[PDB]
């Protein structure tokens, strides 16, 4: 089963009489271990809220960051193992960069998501390599394709979501989204909401301690994936803290 | 662990006990009077007949201690 | 089953721990850096007089002013030495002067650990070599003795021993051999230490000595020279 | 166990034990401390050798005219990775001709290290690297794991019994930021000594320093100017 | 995963044999009689035709007699499957040699090119060795008439008379008993070969459906490779059969 | 040994069993059932139809870009049943090949050329012991030029074959046998008629009973050169007629 | 619900006697009437081929 | 998209001296559809069962009976997917030959080519052999021809052969019913009878496919023509 | 050199050609068929340089075969155009082949003329070989641009006969190839315009002008 | 290639398995003796297993790598000739000898071939999915000097020159009898060197001239492989000399 020397977790070419693939499933349990990364689609952009894990006492900003820029206007928030996430960042950024060069217009998220998923999926099929141990979101704003949110898991699926969570708290965190009307809503108000969801979900045993990182890609940034200002972070932090009490 | 089709043997002292254990969890006799705190190292080894959501209701995973948790243990 | 590639809870690889043991199996070689030059001594340890003692070699030339004594599996080392010969003259084409002890040793050591038993290229190792090499010469910089390990850890030495007596001999060298001991005395120090691992007494057909001294190229000592150090041990 | 037969072997938790077990190899390595100010990036390292009657070969490696590394772990593997980095740094100097970013270089190591850990029938590399580099955005001192994740720290210690040294790093964490070159090196020595027992206090011989910064390029002091930093002794601060 | 499945049959054994070659060696023995005898004006091969039905097309010259070149011919003991890929490859090699040298290829030169390939499979790769052992017959300028045998790793031996297949020990001993190193002519040489095949084989009168015999004869300075037809074979059967009849008396 | 070849390798990697056909290959057909999707496809003379769940599970999942009807290319479209990961992977590979064919070869792509091309590829995947026999099944619609509207389905095993009627999914056997009774008591296929047959089979078998927002129907019509989803308007008009049917 | 067995422990042996008895009682020469017998299983695959 | 492949020993010899995989592949073809090939010596006739056990299959262009080229065809028994790649591959060899010579590939030549493929699948590891037995037909160079290639990579010559279920009985019924120096008409009649002796029972013209091969070419007849034949046979 | 035309009519496609196949302006052979029959569905006329045209038709025929069998659609002339354009590019625009591909799809019969250019050329009715414009020019002239099938078949045969008369390169029989997508009627003698004079009288000789000193059969 | 499965992996015993498995396979049998003379070097193998019906002219167990380099081989089992295994080493060595003579105008020395054997064994070790040959070769030849040499290699790839050595069926036993026979006269007289090879082979098992094949090389002249008829005359004369000394 999990303790074995042939097939099961060694392979992923294996099937059980149920049909399952255990290795691809073990990769899914790996994304679960670290804290939540949420990314919410607005009709005007994407706002992310990520727990940025504080693994030491001698931190500087951007240390073990999970916010990546795939393209100029795509942000990528990862959850689960960061080792696998760095290799995934290089592959996604590379597919986007060449796209911009050739097509000369802003990469459609629907296209980018299909290509990275195929890559994850090529590894899950194979028993020759293991598959990535993280799950990620790509989120973007353009006026050539609209605001899009996509999610790619360790299996190799790409489907669009209008508000998603990956990481430990995601079953709880997702529920809070159904409460919110977020499909139509400014990116300014949604930052306040991603921050308050994270503060309440966190507990001292999903991970020791975190640093709040929120990111913009919307009408406010003018279609640029950038990190939120010091001002923005703090008011959204404040509202999270006041709601927490 | 019931995945049986075992055309040759397969023990089945163990089969009888696996089925009897379900029966006692079922509401022929109460299950609001008997609670089961179950500890098993893996759920991979275990079969879904046992796990369900009306044999074992909560599924609580235990990750290995965090950094703060080990200082508390000490 | 478990693989061999895996790290153990000790915090070391299995293949590599075996390779160090391979170094321990063979014959002992002593390489002493003196500031008058660098001498390399190795035991022949012949068991038959029908052999021709010249052609039992375990000192082979990396360069024309660097000599190398090698220990553990004699065969496994030879490949590393073959690749070394091509680099030293190659170095002459590019730089327009001869290779140093330091440059050659770091380049062979990169190859020493590369191992991936399955799903690794056939132009790359499946297992590491169990050889320890002692590169001893005097070059543009001066007398240098560098030691190379099968773990691919290179370090500069003045007196190093490798082979069956490797830990024992190395301790014993640190004691007699210092930089207040001359080159001929280094040759006497090596001969005494050599005997426990040897099956017989020291002779001029049971040692092979070669010294590379300043201002001179590599010289393989002749029967007369071997015999003068045999007289006084 | 059989969560670590190959580096594709998952545990039910969802962790590869071989990559973790590769970190235990870094602990076998020699103690190295990485510190930064606002003008210098300083690397303080422990050199060990088998002959102490001979000069100890450096544990500080050359990567760029403003990048130097200190290794903790596997010696062959650290050198093996070093060559990929060296090729890229020197290439970056030809093409881009900036003083290359520590954050940029480090991610490329993350793609290569991932290859064997992703691949069956192979071993991870069990070496932890502390890189000092100075670009035009000031110093950065980065830690790279046996995995592929990086930390941008102000101070870090990976190596043998690194906890003892961190106790010092935690205590003067504020101080690092203000320093000049001299001050960075004295703190790293006071940290470095702690890893080792109470009754062992360093010598210049087994200390190599790689100094990087705004006022300087790349200079490695093996005993050259090591003696004044060592002075002003402090012996194992608890 | 992958090594565990690999039974390590590619490993050397302490004794100094390869497990695979030894298991292939048995595959040759199950299978039918293939014998070659040397004679002094030509050389002949006799192989067991194992395709007997009353509805046979005969789309090939034979399914065991293969003409590899326009100066070589061979017979088979082993598995028909291995024999088919192999037989084609034997043709490109025989034919290229014929282009360069322009003289008939030695029987020894022909076994060696293949040998590398056989050896390659066994030692490494985890690839099966070919299940057939081939008796090549030919005439080459240098030695005159020759017969060569190849084995499952390409181990070669020059033989005046040899036999592999079913009741290999019985056929080779018997043939050793009457004939020792090239004491007979081409005429008599066909009569011994059919006689041996007769005893070894379950049908003890044979027909031309049971045996197929091929001759390679040097005529007017040039090697002629001919598979003899059923008609010629019956004549050879009656000659041995009659010789057996006298023996009893 | 009984209960799978665990002392043997035959479900561990691809190699023939002592019983003939592989455990692993048979097992792949079991992965389809996991998806939760059941597709019913009915062949007509007006359109070749696919009826599949539009069904969404939350407010958080799109339905403006999540569909299991896929436009491989304009004339030919398909539905994937089973594992979602494998589903996308074949669709993209199919899309690229479809453009490449049209560009080089210049021939318009019928139902057969996509179906057969994928099927041969999915044979290679079954044949290699690195790759796994597919987790999805592809049911294609598209207009054959000689035949008319055609419905083909290719196996994760690597076999392609034509169908007048087919079904794939959780209830593969139950739906095909149900649809068999409908063929036997034959319907002269109009536009409305092929669509009606497909929905009644699926509604009876799942026993949910669908409404128009819960299904999405895919047609490739003889006057539409492109693949189009009929959506709710046409479905409701048929839907009521289904209750009045029998 | 039994299987072929016949390399098993004493536990696989007792199951068969009972499994034999059920067969004859249903259809053998003995059979039910108005009265109905209901079985409950988890797998129909654990069952004897004859059953 | 990162793999080297695996090649491992389950494809090397067992101690018995026979190959573990070949026996299993022969078992796959025995489980298949029965298929007879008869060389008339007036044309080659090949018959197979059209059915796949549900007759909700369109098959007016999808057939078990496929022409490779102008007058050479393959009929198979055994595995459907494995056959599909072999049909496609066989064509590709035929056209390659067609470019150089101008004549379509002989049945004698074609089998060796196909045989190499069957061989790779057995001998290398991490693959498994094809489980399809092939009846290869042609009429070329003044004689009609029938070849057999079994799954291992052997090719055998027969003038009347039977396959699949009750391959043994078909060969004996062929021996008995069909005699030598009879015509083409007689050949066509005997094949449908061998299929009756090889899985018995009910036949429709959508349960059988019959294809006739001449130098005019191989063609699989239309559903109607096959229907007339049925009535003749018992 | 060669004079080939194929036509789109109100029926199917009629190809007309003179016999002779020439290596330049001189005849290599005065026998065989210039318009070639391939598979049952595809007929191709050939024109310009001989060496480039025969081989192009042959190579595309394999490719087209693979595509026909798998797809199970009948061959499309637009499809045929793309394959010749891609193949001829691969070669690097070496030699001169004006090629006339003509096949019947399930829709109308479709005819295309591909010159050696590697163009995507759609005609209306075309004639090839020689000069592309010069042959094409005739179609505008005699065809009213659609007339009944029988009238059109006499018309092509008459126009092609005029090019044979005007240009003596074409010689021997004029062949008409009536091409459907399974029916290939190869009518050798649509019109014979010219033929030789009988080679009745010898130029033979007895040995006394050249003799033989051997008659043997080697072994 | 795809095969990278382990056949050799390093031991804590400080050895390579294959090499040791090979070394015992030369302990257990296939007597090959070589002596080095003063004009001529002669190597001999005993066994081609001439059972009085086999050919003797065309069989080679001593193969000429070059015209001044020759090797005689051994390693045996139940699969008795490992001629195949040798045949690879023989072909690669043959090209390499010739190749060395094109580049470097000195005639190739035995010392070059011996390093080349040490690297072939090793290279097979380092490459994934590959295994060392079992052979041990007695490399005979002539240098630039024209000096006769006899060198011996082991299955690991370590070489030594030796005046006279015997391997097979007790390497040390055959060599210690042969040690008395190696005298100053024996090495000087060429004819006595031919007898020395034959005289050693006879110790293990006596008689047979067909079983014994030996090849002789004189100066840089081509290899001459002696007729068995020459051997039979020689064994008869050797047997009487044994009675004379003793």
């Amino acid at each position: 089963m999990s303790s074995i020397g042939t097939g099961y977790d060694l392979s992923a070419s294996t099937f059980s009489p149920d049909g399952r693939v255990f290795q691809v499933e073990y990769a899914m349990k790996a994304v679960e271990n670290s804290s939540t990364a949420i990314g919410i689609r607005c009709k005007d952009g994407v706002v992310f809220g990520v727990e940025k894990l504080v693994l030491s006492k001698l931190y500087e900003e951007g240390s073990n960051k999970r916010l990546f820029n795939v393209d100029r206007h795509v942000g990528m928030a990862v959850a689960g193992l960061l080792a696998d996430a760095r290799s995934l960042a290089d592959i996604a950024r590379e597919e986007a960069s060449n796209f911009r060069s050739n097509f000369g217009y802003n990469i459609p998220l629907k296209h980018l998501a299909d290509r990275v998923a195929m890559y994850v999926h090529a590894y899950t099929l194979y028993s020759a390599v293991r598959p990535f141990g993280c799950s990620f979101m790509l989120g973007s704003y353009s006026v050539n394709d609209g605001a899009q949110l996509y999610m790619i898991d360790p299996s190799g699926v790409s489907y669009g979501y209008w508000g998603c969570a990956i990481g430990k708290a995601r079953q709880a965190a997702k529920t809070e989204i159904e409460k919110l009307q977020m499909k139509e809503m400014t990116c300014r108000d949604v930052v306040k909401e991603v921050a308050k969801i994270i503060y309440i979900v966190h507990d001292e045993v999903k991970d020791k301690a975190f640093e709040l990182e929120l990111s913009w890609v919307g009408e406010l940034t003018k279609g640029r994936h950038e990190i939120v200002p010091k001002d923005v972070r703090e008011e959204a932090e404040k509202y999270a803290k006041e709601s927490l009490k | 662990t019931k995945r049986f089709d075992s055309e040759k043997a397969g023990d089945r002292e163990v089969q009888r006990t696996m089925l009897e254990l379900l029966n006692q969890l079922d509401g022929f006799q109460p299950n609001t009077q008997v609670k089961v705190i179950a500890a098993t190292n893996r759920v991979d080894i275990l079969d879904p007949a046992l796990l369900r959501s009306g044999r074992l209701d909560r599924k609580i995973e235990f990750p290995m201690p965090n950094e703060e948790a080990r200082a508390r243990i000490m | 089953d478990r693989g061999v590639n895996t790290f153990s809870p000790e915090g070391r690889l299995f293949q590599v721990e075996y390779a160090i043991e391979g170094h321990k199996l063979g014959s002992t070689a002593i390489g002493i850096q003196t500031s008058e030059g660098v001498c390399l001594a190795v035991e022949k340890r012949i068991t038959s007089p029908l052999m021709e003692p010249s052609s039992i070699e375990k000192i082979v030339e990396i360069d024309a002013h660097i000599g190398c004594a090698m220990s553990g599996l004699i065969a496994d080392a030879k490949t590393l030495i073959d690749k070394a010969r091509v680099e030293t003259q190659n170095h002459w084409f590019t730089y327009n002067e001869t290779m140093t002890v330091e440059s050659v040793t770091q380049a062979v050591s990169n190859l020493a650990l590369q191992f991936g038993e399955e799903d690794a290229d056939p132009g790359a190792m499946s297992r590491p070599f169990g050889v320890a090499l002692l590169f001893g010469g005097v070059d543009e910089k001066g007398p240098q003795l560098f030691h190379m390990d099968p773990s691919g850890t290179f370090v500069q030495c003045d007196a190093r021993a490798i082979g069956s007596a490797s830990e024992g001999a190395q301790s014993s060298l640190q004691e007699v051999y210092h930089k207040s001991t001359t080159l001929k005395e280094a040759i006497k120090s090596s001969l005494i230490i050599l005997k426990q691992v040897m099956e017989e007494k020291l002779n001029a057909t049971n040692i092979e000595l070669a010294t590379v001294q300043p201002g001179q190229n590599f010289h393989m000592f002749t029967k007369e020279e071997l015999e003068e150090v045999i007289k006084d041990i | 166990n059989q969560y670590d037969n190959d580096v594709t072997v998952w545990s039910p938790q969802g962790r590869i034990h071989q990559i973790e077990y590769a970190m235990e190899a870094v602990k076998q390595g020699s103690a190295t401390v990485g510190l930064k100010s606002k003008t210098h990036a300083v690397l303080v390292a422990l050199k060990r050798a088998q002959s102490e009657l001979a000069a100890h070969q450096k544990k500080i490696l050359h990567v760029d005219n403003h990048i130097g590394i200190s290794i903790a772990g596997l010696t062959a593997d650290a050198r093996l990775l070093c060559n990929f980095m060296r090729q890229e740094c020197l290439d970056s100097r030809f093409v881009f001709d900036r003083p290359l970013p520590v954050s940029r270089l480090v991610s490329l190591i993350g793609s290569k290290t991932q290859i064997p850990t992703q691949r069956y029938g192979r071993r991870p590399y069990g070496v932890g690297l502390l890189i000092a580099g100075y670009d035009d955005m000031g110093p950065h001192v980065f830690q790279t794991c046996p995995s592929a994740n990086y930390f941008d720290c102000r101070a870090m210690s990976i190596g043998a019994r690194s906890q003892s040294a961190r106790t010092y790093l935690e205590r003067h964490m504020s101080e690092f930021m203000q320093c000049n070159l001299d001050e960075l090196v004295k703190h790293g020595l006071r940290a470095l000594r702690e890893t080792l027992p109470a009754e062992q206090d360093l010598t210049t011989k087994n200390v190599s320093i790689g100094i990087v910064g705004k006022d300087l390029e790349f200079t490695i002091y093996d005993d050259d100017d090591v003696s004044p930093f060592l002075d002003g002794l402090e012996e194992r601060p608890q | 995963m992958s090594r565990r499945y690999d039974s390590r049959t590619t490993i050397f054994s302490p004794e100094g044999r390869l497990y695979q070659v030894e298991y292939a060696m048995e595959a040759i023995g199950h299978a039918g009689t293939c014998l070659g005898i040397l004679a002094n004006d030509g050389v002949l091969l006799a192989a067991e035709r194992r395709n007997i039905h009353k509805l046979l097309d005969e789309v090939f010259f034979s399914e065991k007699i293969y003409k590899l070149n326009e100066d070589m011919a061979c017979s088979v003991a082993g598995i028909t499957s291995d024999a088919n890929v192999l037989t084609n490859e034997l043709r490109l090699i025989a034919q290229r040699y014929l282009l360069q040298y322009q003289e008939p290829i030695p029987c020894e030169q022909l076994v060696t090119a293949l040998c590398d390939i056989k050896q390659a499979y066994t030692q490494f790769g985890g690839k099966r060795p070919f299940g057939v052992s081939l008796l090549y017959i030919g005439w080459d300028k240098h030695y005159g008439f020759q017969l060569y045998q190849s084995d499952p790793s390409g181990n070669y031996g020059g033989w005046k008379a040899t036999c592999i297949g079913n009741n290999s020990a019985a056929a080779v001993s018997m043939l050793k008993q009457d004939y020792k190193e090239g004491e007979m002519t081409l005429k008599s040489a066909l009569a011994l070969a059919v006689k041996v095949l007769n005893k070894t084989m379950d049908v003890s009168k044979l027909s031309a459906e049971k045996v197929e015999i091929a001759t390679l004869t040097r005529e007017n300075g040039k090697t002629v490779i001919r598979v003899l037809k059923q008609k010629e074979v019956e004549q050879l059967i009656k000659k041995h059969e009659e010789e057996e009849a006298k023996a009893e008396r | 040994m009984s209960r799978g070849s665990s002392a043997g390798f035959d479900r561990h990697i691809t190699i023939f069993s002592p019983e003939g056909r592989l455990y692993q290959v048979e097992y792949a057909f079991k992965a389809i059932n996991q998806g939760g999707l059941t597709s019913v496809a009915v062949r007509g003379k007006d359109c070749a139809v696919i009826v599949t769940q539009k069904k969404v599970p939350d407010k958080l999942l799109d339905s403006s870009t999540v569909t299991h009807l896929f436009k491989i290319t304009e004339n030919i479209g398909c539905v994937m049943t089973g594992m979602t990961a494998d589903s996308r992977s074949q669709v993209q590979r199919a899309r690229y090949e479809a453009a490449n064919w049209k560009y080089k070869y210049g021939y318009e792509i019928p139902v057969d050329m996509l179906c057969k091309r994928i099927a041969d590829i999915s044979q290679v995947y079954t044949q290699n012991a690195e790759m796994r026999p597919l987790g999805c099944c592809m049911i294609l619609i598209g207009i054959d030029e000689e035949q008319g509207p055609q419905v083909y389905k290719c196996d994760p095993a690597g076999y392609y074959c034509g169908f007048k009627a087919t079904a794939a999914g959780v209830k593969q056997t139950e739906s095909t046998s149900f649809l068999e009774k409908k063929v036997k008591k034959k319907f002269d296929w109009t536009f409305e008629q092929t669509v009606e047959t497909a929905i009644t089979c699926l509604s009876t078998v799942l026993s949910i009973d669908f409404k128009p927002s819960e299904i999405e129907v895919g047609v490739v019509t003889v006057e539409n050169p492109k693949f189009r989803i009929l959506t709710e308007a046409e479905i409701d008009a048929h839907l009521v007629a289904l209750a009045e049917r029998d | 619900g039994g299987r072929r067995f016949s390399e098993g422990t004493s536990a696989d042996r007792e199951i068969q006697r009972t499994l034999m008895e059920l067969l004859n009682q249903m259809d053998g020469f003995d059979t039910l009437h108005r009265v109905k017998m209901i079985m409950a299983t988890n797998r129909p695959d654990t069952l004897d081929p004859a059953l | 998209m990162a793999e080297r492949g695996y090649s491992f020993s389950l494809t090397t010899f067992s101690p018995s001296g026979k190959l573990v995989q070949i026996e299993y592949a022969l078992a796959a073809v025995a489980g298949g559809a029965p298929s007879v090939g008869i060389k008339a010596a007036n044309g080659v006739v090949l018959a197979t069962e059209k059915k796949q056990k549900s007759i909700l299959y369109d098959e007016r262009s999808v057939h078990k009976v496929e022409p490779i080229t102008k007058h050479i065809g393959l009929v198979y028994s055994g595995m459907g997917p494995d056959y599909r790649v072999l049909v496609h591959r066989a064509r590709k060899l035929a056209q390659q030959y067609y470019l150089v010579y101008q004549e379509p590939i002989p049945t004698a030549q074609l089998v060796q080519r196909v045989a190499s493929v069957m061989q790779e699948y057995t001998q290398s590891g991490g693959v498994r052999p094809f489980g399809v037995s092939l009846l290869i037909c042609g009429w070329n160079e003044g004689r009609p021809y029938l070849f057999q290639s079994d799954p291992s990579g052997a090719y055998f010559a027969w003038k009347a052969t039977a396959m699949g279920k009750n391959y043994v009985n078909g060969k004996t019924f062929l021996e008995k019913r069909y005699n030598e120096d009879l015509e083409l008409e007689d050949a066509i009649h005997t094949a449908i009878l061998t299929l009756k002796e090889s899985f018995e029972g009910q036949m429709t013209e959508d349960n059988i496919e019959v294809g006739i091969c001449n130098e005019a070419g191989f063609r699989r007849l239309t559903p109607t023509e096959v229907r007339d034949y049925l009535a003749a046979i018992a | 050199t060669t004079i080939a035309g194929v036509v789109y009519k109100d029926g199917i496609v009629l190809g007309a050609d003179t016999r002779a196949t020439e290596g330049m302006v001189v005849a290599d052979k005065n026998c065989s068929k210039i318009h070639f029959i391939s598979p049952n569905i595809y007929c191709c006329g050939a024109g310009t340089a001989a060496d480039t045209d025969m081989t192009t038709q042959l190579i595309s025929s394999n490719l087209e075969l693979h595509s026909l069998t798998t797809g199970r659609l009948p061959r499309v002339v637009t499809a045929n155009r793309m394959l010749k354009q891609m193949l001829f590019r691969y070669q690097g625009y070496i030699g001169a082949a004006l090629v006339l591909g003509g096949v019947d799809v399930t829709g109308p019969h479709l005819y295309s003329i591909y010159p050696h250019g590697s163009t995507d050329k759609l005609p209306y009715v075309t004639m090839g070989s020689g000069s592309l414009a010069a042959m094409a020019v005739f179609e505008d002239k005699f065809r009213p641009d659609m007339e009944e099938e029988e009238a059109k078949k006499l018309v092509s045969e008459a126009i092609a006969a005029g090019i044979f008369n005007d240009l003596g390169s074409g010689s021997n029989i004029d062949l008409c190839v009536i091409s459907k997508s399974k029916l290939d009627f190869l009518r050798p003698y649509s019109v014979p315009n010219k033929k030789g004079t009988r080679f009745g009288r010898y130029r033979c000789e007895k040995g006394t002008t050249a003799v033989l000193t051997e008659k043997v059969t080697p072994l | 290639m795809s095969y990278d499965r382990a056949i050799t992996v390093f031991s804590p015993d400080g050895h390579l398995f294959q090499v040791e498995y090979a070394q015992e396979a030369v302990k257990k049998g296939s007597t090959a003796v070589g002596v080095r003379g003063r004009d001529i070097v002669v190597l001999g193998v005993e066994k081609k297993s001439v059972a009085k019906l086999q050919d003797e002219r065309t069989v080679r167990k001593i193969c000429a790598l070059d015209d001044n380099v020759c090797m005689a081989f051994a390693v045996v089992a139940s699969v008795s000739g490992l001629t195949a295994d040798a045949r690879i080493v023989i072909n690669r060595a043959r090209v390499e000898c010739q190749s060395h003579r094109l580049t470097v105008g000195d005639p190739v020395t035995v010392e070059y071939i011996t390093r080349y054997i040490a690297s072939l064994k090793q290279r097979y070790t380092q490459s994934n999915g590959r295994r060392p040959f079992g052979i041990s070769a007695l490399i005979v030849g002539f240098d630039f000097d024209g000096t006769p040499r006899l060198y011996q290699t082991d299955p690991s790839g370590t070489y030594h020159a030796w005046k006279a050595n015997a391997i097979g069926r007790g390497a040390k036993s055959v060599r210690e009898f042969l040690e008395k026979n190696y005298t100053d006269d024996a090495i000087e007289t060429d004819d006595l060197t031919i007898k020395l090879v034959i005289k050693a082979l006879l110790e293990v098992v006596q008689s047979g001239g067909k079983n014994i094949e030996l090849a002789v090389m004189r100066r840089d002249q081509p290899l001459k492989i002696l007729s068995p008829e020459e051997i039979e005359k020689y064994v008869a004369e050797i047997e009487k000399e044994k009675e004379e000394n003793e």
